[PDB]
């Protein structure tokens, strides 16, 4: 509604203002009164499949597991590597940015001290042991799972993981009822999987879809991630150490080009008029 | 079975069995009556329909209704669905040695819950009988029953230490996550409502506006050990979902 | 079944239409069927025909007076002692169900409000065990001959 | 003002003048039932309509028929009092007088051969109480009105249902009042289909051909014509200029001498204007422009008469050549288009396989009755009965009116049977909607919803009963006697009565009325529902039927509804809401006559409201002039805007019409969020009457109206002077201005003493008037259960401070003082009834006696020699109220018990203890013991004592009635003798008996004397007959259920106090529970010494959005300050005139308050009583949206000598120091809710067990244990305590020999557990095995 309630509770309301607010009030009551049943059904379905996930071993001695990365993509770093790996166990000999400096013999309990040691360094990716990667039959092993959250130590055998996990992810169910690229901070611009090419003005432009923009800090870890489409125009090259607040990448939201990576004469080939193409000319420019 | 008002009430399975046996013996008579084959085909059709209705009434054709024009509950309906034996009688069951009350706030310690005296003797009544027998103040069990019916001072003398060091489980429907069940050490209070330590309220997502509470008591020694070592509120500080505390003042 | 039973009883030399004779047989058959069957607790035909007569008489009485038929008033048309009508009324109890929605939804069936009045209370079992132990020890406290003769008696 | 208004005047703060008084709150029920009862020969509503809808009914041969002549309701056999005493429905008999007309075929019109006219009996109709309720089986029940989709035609659309296209599939529906529906549905391929009762879809051409419709006329009615001519050489078309709507020129359009649009070019509107200007119509077209068009007529060659081209056929050039050579130069074709005229009917004809009426009817029969072969006569008979038989189809006047209005017709009245024109117009409108011309209406618009009261359902059920009757009369007429078949013998009354009784009590809309408060009565009797028959269910409810439609303004309150699953399904009509004759909700409004707001009131319904523009009640009129602002905030077309002075057409009648009665009670409602206002209005209905009624200080002005409208108080019908007051009866002598010249004119008001409610609460009436004072018409005489001097009083009011006290108010909790418990402010009274039943078991009849085995005489000391507890004797839980023994059957004894029998010699005889016992936790006093005994069996001496007490009471009360009647009848009986000469020297001197033998005179006085003798004979033979009838009805036996001999009902009254855990609440949704009872000295107290008795958490105000409670607190403090000053000065008695001056100065504080109360018209006693009445604090009034602002309360508290801020400093009573900041201390109106603690208390150790599965039962009342639900099993197994859950589901509920051993060894001091297979698993195994699937337990 474009007519707001200009008054407040202290000054009282008009009859029509209260009537309008009753819309939102009743809708808010309605969604709460309805969707809790879907929440309960979700919890039941979740815990049904999580019946028999119980620890059977401590360590199955499996191979490497899952690579881990922060969530810097899209916007600001929301969850850093500090908390996303706190409580996990590595799957390979992770080494510091200084080569041949290893902190883990392919498995260790990443408590707060190891986390501080790694965040002091410029590490940005670690191989950690996952539940899915576990090789144990009819169960999972503790070292493939990680330390407990209720106690803080490594999980001892006997308890059930499926039921607690399903309850954990089902409890908040009732609470969740409802053209240009500008760099924000100083860093080095890196291109991920780039098919670079040089435009007519000598700048750097892109000819692929699988390229990403990365902001590398002084340490080496990426700070920001952004998406650049195919056939876009960039105002900067790769490996440029630039400050924030500059429009670096430009592309038309609608016009998708077919830009040619090579240079040479352009004669109309395979262009037969009257069978595949139509003769239309711009009525203002003529080109 | 008979009712108090001189009437009777029975399961519709009786009606289904009566119908099937009636048309079964009717077909038995018709077979040796050498009736025309049309009537035999009709009787066989209705025999099949009746047995299908018995196995699953509202499955193959029109559901066979009773005197109250309602569909009859076949034995399959008793084994499936939310109302089947699996969900409301096998997984979740009614339980004994329990009580229900209203919740209220308390000065209590973190591991203490205010249990009113009136329900205390009712819950631990078998324990009172046993302790009174061992203490020698009651010659026979029914004498102890009379004594607890008379609520003499001796029964409270027994209560003050029978409940001591004997945890009691507390539940608040609905139980969303693991923290919905908490073991507290009982403390006798002279009132009617269950007194609750305020800090645990956020754990229960419970507010003191008339919400009801359920109390259960463990019997065997293993149950008491599990309640004390695992289910005590002191053991539960951090969420299983994530390691942040749950006892933050509200 | 009534029709096929009546088939042989018909005679063309009687000079009547078949439907007239077959109607009585089929009616008697269906009345017999609704008599024996169609009731959980079977009742002999005499009582059901008497209750049908009672229903007809009650309809006739409500036709004129407009009030319910008093058993003392019903005695005038029944021409029988007033105990018999009450005995007939006692039989009119029709079993209902175990699953009538006694509350409001399909969650409170009548089958969950019936108590098993055939099991002894655990208090009774405890008292019986205590009584057994007491009898054993008190008999052990008597003379062997008296104890054994009492036990065999 | 009325005289009782002088007793206590509630100061108001309303500013805008009050133009329309609130209507009677229960008109909806009373008017609806009057429409169902009254006999209207010309109007067809109620019984007459139902009778005339079926009657007359003729036989199959037509040789006989029944004619309904008249009907009548006999007087009720029982009054409501003994109706609810005896547990019988308060009903009345029905007597219908009818005729028999008999025809014979020997004469062509031998109608006059035999006529049997007489009055027969059938059915009993429950009546309506004068309060507007029903009494069924001795219980008070109410029927809530229903809201349902109106009958008629509706159009709907689809939003994203067709995922493939995203198109909108419009559809039409014909919904009759009763009978089969009809549905027209579109398709993604643009085809029309028909559906009958949600069945599968058939093309609309089938329903078209079912009506003797040729393809030609079908496409003529559904299309226009394009004309083709052949001028012997070429093709010529008559062009309509308004048909080439921006299309593309397939060919080069020319004219007589001009060319307009070239090929492959859009036709501009300018070319259309040119074609209009030159007026050229005939244009030549090539063959290609014709290729693709469909002929609209069958064409043959008359040379041989064989078909050349059938109808609805797309022609080609060869077909055109054949037509030309056959001599047909005049052709007509369908006019197709992409935007305005789509050929949907053409494609529907293409899909249609049927070719004539017989095929269409065959397909219809196959659809309706699959498998059964059709015949030549069955199909059209079924088709006619579907929509063309009066008995099996009906639209009613409302449905016909809506159907006609939706089709733009001018007729209002019509036929309830569909015609070809109706469905054709429906299809045409649907096609127009599909094309674009028109719009699709809305479902939940209040113009498309209809309200249905009790009377309509009652008449529908009576119609059902009449149909059941006709289903047998149709055979009785054709097979019964022709001359001696008296009607009364061949009509059965059981089915109609059975159906009507089933509706009254076994239906969904009839239920036990809530009886806690008068407010609850009003809000439940004024209820709108959308459930039950013909309505929705909570599972099938989405969002469109739950939210607030903009048309709800003024018709349905948006603030009151249950907050459970049925939020949008149960509502209540507004304060001023009414009902049209068709059953639509309409509201009043004030007409605006060229900027002048006239006081005449119009009534506008939902559909017409959108046409005009309505000014809200917030504008101000300048002394019958115009508004204050040039632009005024108004509403129209379902949205708000601003409009000039002359644009507005109507004005709101009052500021309160948007909310309901229940929500209007909340003061300062406009300052609270809707969320909390909703729950506050809901919980305001859970109040429990206290020992005494306490007037709310911060009211709203609606209490004095709802109190008298609920009918629970004693209202005086006629004014007069109070003559006699007692605790139970009131007698008033009415003034001579109301004297009917024939009778006494002295009325009686018999109050009702303590009586049980439907929620086990006490009901009492106490007189609020004194001896020898006047009373007016429509004025109050005695207060109700929760009323104070004609004003509603739900709860109490007391001090309150907002200060966090030691955590005892941690989460909305309530801290309470000992003083309020000392003075019994919240003390309540509960009345329960207990039933002891004696039956005749086959082992022997049960007998009630004072002789019971194995019981102490101390318990029996409260019983008489008949075995019934004495009246007024106190009782406690566990005692015996009545001693009942049943013949014990033959029992089996073990050796030990019979060994004891031998040892001690005692023998338990054929007796079993079945005596009634007081339920545990109940301590109270016996109020009444009511015993009924079956006729035939002798009655006990206690029954004799009850009967003789009732007899003497009846005799005394009837004699009192007669003496009071004659005390006023003498004013004529004596005065007629006084007429024609007074003889006071001898008339009055002699006793009245010697007044008939006065001085003899002419024959006129002799006629007077004989008339008076007849009057005295009437007096003699009117009273004794009633006395005999009463005596014989009391001595009459009582009908009871078969198998019982006598039944004893004992009423027990329990006095209930406040316990920690009780549910306290306010009027703003701020509820909580009592945490601790606190001694007086420990409570905070001000420097004046008065301690506050209620302490509330302050943090609960801001986030809860309820600020109005703070204003209410300040207002209450100001009112109590004024009252405190009044009583303080009253103790010294300065001057009556001084009190008058102070009270006059108190009542004029508002800037433009409505009332101007003057005390100069009052007397000294009148102001003395007034001051005494408001001695405890003068009440205040506040309309919901006309509330007093902050300045008014500031001024009021300035008058009361209180701090301006409204907060004062307190001293802690524990240690005696002031708090660092002032604390808001005031007076607030607190409620007592029925959510108590003891009635929620329960604890089970070892009790009953079920039958099929032997689990412990559930429910406090039957002493069953809690359900160890399914989620806590998940939690416990998540913890890992296997043993605990093993005990929970093994040894607690489902082990017959497990729990017994557990109990035994627990008593033995050994808490060892022994497991076992659950019994509910054995029952599962046996059931699944009996199902026919093999199952075994695989042993090792």
């Amino acid at each position: 509604i474009e007519t707001p309630i200009t008054a407040n509770f202290r000054e009282g309301l008009n009859v029509l203002q209260y009537f309008i607010s009753t819309h939102g009030a009743r809708k808010g009551l309605a969604d709460t009164a309805l969707k809790t049943a879907n929440s309960g059904y979700l919890t039941r379905r979740l815990v049904d499949v999580a019946q028999d996930l119980v620890v059977t071993e401590d360590d199955c001695g499996t191979h490497e597991g899952i690579m881990m990365t922060p969530v810097i993509e899209g916007g600001d770093v929301k969850e850093p590597l500090r908390d996303r790996v706190l409580g996990r166990v590595t799957a390979e000999d992770v080494l510091k940015p200084g080569t041949a400096d290893i902190l883990v013999p392919r498995n260790t309990l990443l408590h707060e001290q190891w986390c501080d040691l790694l965040e002091e360094n410029s590490v940005d990716a670690v191989k950690v042991r996952s539940v899915v990667s576990c090789d144990t039959d009819f169960g999972v092993c503790a070292h493939c799972y990680g330390r407990d959250l209720a106690r803080g130590h490594i999980i001892n055998k006997g308890e059930a993981i499926g039921v607690i996990a399903a309850q954990s992810i089902g409890e908040p169910g009732t609470q969740l009822t409802m053209s240009s690229i500008q760099v924000k901070n100083k860093g080095s611009i890196k291109l991920s999987n780039v098919k670079s090419v040089v435009n007519s003005s000598g700048k750097l432009v892109i000819t692929s879809r699988n390229t990403e923009l990365k902001l590398i800090d002084e340490f080496g870890r990426t700070k920001e991630s952004y998406k650049v489409p195919y056939g876009a125009v960039l105002a900067k090259g790769d490996g440029e150490q630039v400050a924030g607040g500059e429009t670096v990448a430009n592309w038309d939201p609608h016009t998708m080009p077919v830009i040619t990576e090579v240079s040479g004469f352009v004669r109309f080939t395979d262009m037969i008029d009257g069978q595949t193409i139509t003769r239309q000319t711009d009525e203002l420019t003529g080109l | 079975v008979p009712l108090d008002g001189g009437r009777f009430a029975t399961s519709d399975l009786n009606d289904l069995y009566r119908r099937v046996i009636n048309r079964n013996n009717r077909l038995k008579r018709l077979l040796d009556l050498a009736a025309p084959d049309i009537i035999v085909r009709n009787e066989k059709r209705m025999l099949q329909e009746a047995v299908d209705a018995l196995l699953d009434n509202g499955r193959r054709g029109r559901a066979i209704t009773g005197s109250n024009k309602r569909p009859l509950k076949s034995l399959a309906d008793m084994i499936k669905g939310k109302q089947g034996r699996f969900r409301q009688n096998l997984l979740g069951k009614r339980v004994d040695y329990s009580g229900r009350s209203v919740i209220t706030v308390g000065y209590l310690r973190l591991h203490q819950c205010g249990l009113p005296k009136k329900m205390a003797l009712e819950l631990f009544k078998p324990f009172i009988y046993g302790k009174l027998e061992l203490r020698g103040l009651a010659t026979t069990i029914k004498a102890a029953k009379k004594m607890v019916e008379r609520e003499e001072a001796v029964v409270w003398d027994i209560l003050d230490e029978v409940i001591r060091e004997h945890p009691v489980l507390l539940n608040r429907a609905p139980t969303l996550h693991r923290l919905g069940i908490q073991a507290f050490e009982p403390v006798l209070i002279e009132g009617k409502a269950i007194q609750l330590h305020p800090l645990v309220c956020a754990a229960y997502n419970a507010d003191f506006d008339g919400d009801q509470m359920a109390v259960h008591v463990p019997l065997t020694l293993e149950a008491q050990l599990e309640a004390r070592a695992l289910m005590m509120s002191t053991n539960n500080i951090l969420s299983p979902a994530n390691g942040e505390p749950i006892i933050v003042p509200s | 079944i009534g029709l096929m039973k009546a088939v042989d009883k018909f005679e063309y030399r009687r000079g009547y239409k078949f439907s007239t004779y077959a109607t009585w047989w089929i009616r008697q058959a269906i009345t017999r069927s609704i008599a024996d069957q169609a009731r959980t607790i079977r009742i002999p035909v005499h009582m059901i025909e008497t209750i049908n007569k009672l229903n007809r008489i009650s309809r006739q009485m409500l036709q004129e007076m407009g009030r319910e038929p008093t058993p003392e008033e019903l005695a005038e048309r029944m021409l029988m002692p007033e105990d018999k009508i009450r005995k007939v009324l006692k039989i009119a109890k029709e079993p209902i169900s175990m699953e009538t929605p006694i509350g409001d939804d399909e969650d409170s069936h009548l089958g969950d409000f019936i108590e098993d009045t055939t099991l002894e209370l655990p208090l009774d079992s405890a008292t019986t065990e205590s009584l057994r132990a007491a009898t054993h020890d008190v008999l052990a406290g008597l003379t062997a001959r008296e104890a054994k003769v009492l036990r065999m008696r | 003002y009325s005289y009782t208004e002088k007793k206590r005047i509630r100061k108001d703060f309303g500013k805008r003048p009050q133009v329309l008084d609130v209507p009677y709150l229960l008109s909806i029920q009373l008017d609806s039932f009057q429409k169902f009862i009254e006999q209207d020969p010309e109007g067809q509503y109620g019984l007459e309509a139902a009778f005339r809808s079926v009657f007359p009914i003729q036989s199959y041969s037509g040789n006989s028929e029944l004619q309904y002549v008249s009907y009548r309701l006999g007087e009720p056999v029982f009054d409501v009092q003994e109706c609810q005493i005896r547990g019988v429905t308060y009903s009345a008999p029905l007597r219908v007088k009818l005729r028999l007309v008999i025809y014979e075929r020997e004469a062509p019109e031998g109608t006059v051969k035999d006529i049997k006219e007489q009055e027969v009996y059938m059915g009993e109709i429950p009546l309506m109480t004068d309060n507007g309720t029903f009494v069924i089986n001795g219980t008070e029940r109410v029927i809530v009105s229903q809201l349902h989709r109106s009958p008629g035609v509706f159009f709907d659309s689809d939003k994203g249902k067709t995922h493939s296209s995203g198109k909108v599939l419009y559809n039409a529906r014909i919904i009759p009042y009763r009978g089969s529906w009809l549905d027209f549905e579109f398709d993604p391929k643009d085809n029309l289909f028909v559906r009958i009762d949600r069945r599968r879809k058939l093309p609309a051409t089938i329903i078209l051909r079912a009506l003797n419709y040729t393809t030609e006329q079908i496409l003529d009615l559904f299309f226009e014509k394009v004309i083709f001519e052949i001028r012997d050489n070429k093709l010529q078309m008559e062009l309509v200029p308004e048909r080439l709507r921006g299309e593309t020129a397939s060919f080069d359009i020319e004219a007589n001498g001009k060319v307009y649009v070239e090929k492959g070019r859009r036709i501009t509107a300018r070319h259309i204007r040119q074609l209009e200007k030159d007026d050229v119509k005939l244009i030549e077209v090539p063959v290609e422009y014709i290729a693709g068009k469909v002929v609209a007529k069958d064409y043959i060659d008359e040379s041989t008469g064989e078909l050349i081209c059938a109808a609805n056929m797309e022609l080609s050039l060869d077909l055109l050549a054949k037509l030309s050579q056959s001599g047909h130069k005049r052709i007509e074709t369908l006019f197709t288009n992409d935007l305005d005229h789509g050929p949907y009917i053409s494609e529907t004809l293409r899909v249609d396989p049927t070719n004539d009426r017989l095929s269409a009817l065959v397909e219809i029969y196959r659809m309706m009755r699959p498998g059964e072969p059709p015949t030549r006569e069955a199909a059209e008979s079924l088709f006619e009965n579907l929509f063309f038989s009066e008995d099996r189809y009906d639209l009613s006047a409302v449905g016909r009116m809506k159907f006609n209005r939706s089709l733009l017709r001018e007729e209002i009245e019509g036929s309830g049977i569909l015609s070809k024109d109706d469905i054709i117009d429906v299809m045409k409108k649907l096609i127009d909607i599909r094309n674009g011309k028109g719009e699709v209406d809305d479902i939940d618009h209040l113009g498309n919803r209809r309200i249905r009261s009790v009377g309509e359902m009652a008449e529908n059920q009576f119609r059902v009963g009449l149909v059941r009757v006709e289903r047998a009369v149709k055979e009785r007429l054709s097979l019964g006697d022709l001359d001696t078949l008296m009607p009364q013998d061949m009509i059965n009354a059981k089915p109609i009565s059975a159906a009507v009784k089933e509706f009254f009590g076994s239906s969904q809309l009839s239920q036990f009325m809530v009886q806690n408060n008068p407010l609850s009565e009003i809000t439940h009797k004024r209820r709108i529902s959308a459930l039950g028959p013909g309505g929705l269910t909570r599972e099938r409810a989405g969002f469109e039927v739950r939210d607030v439609h903009p048309t709800h303004y003024g018709r349905v309150c948006p603030i009151e509804t249950p907050e459970g699953p049925n939020i949008g399904l149960i509502n209540s009509l507004s304060v001023y809401a009414q009902t049209n004759e068709y059953g639509f909700l309409e509201t009043p409004y004030r007409k605006v006559t060229d900027g002048v707001v006239t006081d005449e009131i119009h009534y506008l319904s939902a559909i017409e409201e959108g046409n005009y523009v309505i000014a809200q009640a917030n504008s101000n009129l300048d002394e019958e002039g115009h508004f204050v602002e040039d632009l005024v905030t108004c509403r129209s077309k379902g949205e708000s805007s601003l409009f000039s002075r002359d644009q507005v057409d109507y004005m709101d009648v009052s500021t309160q019409q948007v909310v309901s009665v229940g929500a209007s009670l909340i003061p300062f409602l406009e300052h609270d969020d809707a969320n909390r206002a909703l729950m506050g209005a809901n919980m305001q209905r859970q109040a429990v009457p206290t020992l005494r009624a306490d007037k709310p200080l911060v009211g709203t002005g609606m209490e004095r109206a709802v109190a008298v409208d609920s009918g629970v108080t004693a209202v005086a019908k006629r004014g007069g002077v109070v003559q006699y007051v007692d605790a139970s009866r009131i007698v008033i002598k009415v003034n001579e201005d109301e004297m009917y010249p024939g009778e006494a004119g002295i009325d009686i008001y018999n109050l009702t003493k303590y009586t049980r409610s439907n929620q086990n609460t006490c009901i009492n009436q106490m007189p609020c008037v004194s001896l020898g004072e006047p009373v007016e018409r429509g004025d109050v005489l005695a207060d109700g259960p929760s009323t104070d001097l004609g004003e509603l009083a739900l709860g109490q009011n007391m001090r309150v401070a907002f200060m966090p006290w030691n955590g005892y108010n941690f989460e909305d909790s309530i801290l309470v003082s000992e003083r309020v418990v000392q003075e019994d402010r919240f003390t309540t009274i509960h009345i329960q009834e207990l039933a002891c039943v004696s039956r005749d078991t086959k082992l022997g009849p049960e007998e009630i006696t004072a002789d019971i085995p194995n019981v102490g005489e101390a318990a029996l000391s409260k019983l008489d020699e008949s075995g019934i507890v004495y009246i007024g004797a106190e009782v406690t839980g566990g005692d015996i109220l009545v001693g009942k023994v049943t013949p014990k059957g033959e029992t089996q004894l073990t050796p030990e018990e019979k060994l004891l029998r031998a040892i001690f010699g005692e023998k338990a005889s054929d007796v079993k203890d079945s005596s009634l016992r007081v339920p545990n936790g109940v301590s109270g006093t016996v109020i009444d013991v009511q015993v009924f005994t079956r006729d035939g069996v002798e009655k006990d001496k206690r029954a004799l004592e009850i009967e003789e007490m009732q007899l003497k009471q009846a005799k005394k009360d009837l004699s009192e009635e007669l003496q009071i009647l004659e005390a006023g009848l003498f004013s004529r009986i004596r005065a007629v003798l006084v007429a024609g000469g007074v003889e006071a020297e001898k008339l009055d001197k002699l006793p009245r008996d010697r007044w008939l033998e006065l001085g003899l005179t002419d024959e006129e006085k002799q006629n007077q004397l004989e008339q008076l003798a007849e009057q005295y004979d009437e007096l003699k033979h009117e009273f004794e007959k009633k006395l005999e009838a009463k005596r014989r009805k009391i001595t009459q036996g009582d009908d009871l259920a078969p198998g019982v001999l006598k039944i004893v009902k004992v009423y027990l009254a329990v006095k209930r106090r406040i316990q920690p855990g009780d549910k306290m609440a306010g009027r703003h949704g701020n509820k909580g529970v009592i945490s601790k009872i606190n001694p007086i000295e420990d409570m905070p107290y001000d420097e004046n010494g008065t301690p506050v008795d209620i302490v509330l958490n302050p943090l609960g105000v801001p986030s809860r959005m309820n600020i109005g409670q703070i204003l209410e607190t300040h207002l209450g403090m100001a009112a109590k300050g004024i009252g405190d000053k009044i009583n303080a000065m009253l103790k010294q008695q300065q001057e009556v005139a001084k009190l008058r001056e102070f009270i006059q100065r108190a009542y004029d504080l508002g800037a433009d308050v409505r009332q101007k109360v003057d005390l100069s018209t009052f007397s000294d006693e009148e102001v003395m009583r007034l001051a005494e009445n408001l001695r405890k604090g003068m009440p205040i009034a506040t309309p919901v949206f006309d509330g007093a602002k902050e300045a008014e309360i500031k001024e009021l508290l300035k008058l009361g000598d209180l701090p301006t801020s409204g907060q004062i400093r307190l001293y802690d009573g524990r240690t005696g120091e002031q708090f660092e900041r002032p604390v808001t201390v005031g007076y607030m109106y607190m409620l007592k809710l029925n959510h108590l603690v003891d009635d929620k208390m329960h604890a089970r150790s070892t009790g009953s067990y079920s039958l099929v599965t032997q689990q412990p039962l559930g429910g406090k009342a039957q002493f069953g244990g809690q359900r160890f639900g399914e989620m806590e099993v998940w939690a416990l197994e998540a913890y890992g305590a296997a043993y605990t859950l093993q005990e929970m589901l093994t040894v607690k509920s489902d082990d017959v020999n497990g729990r017994t051993k557990m109990y035994k060894n627990i008593v033995d001091g050994n808490h060892q557990m022994e497991p076992g297979m659950p019994e509910s698993f054995n029952v599962l195994l046996k059931e699944i095995r009996s199902l026919g699937i093999n199952i075994e337990l695989e042993d090792e």
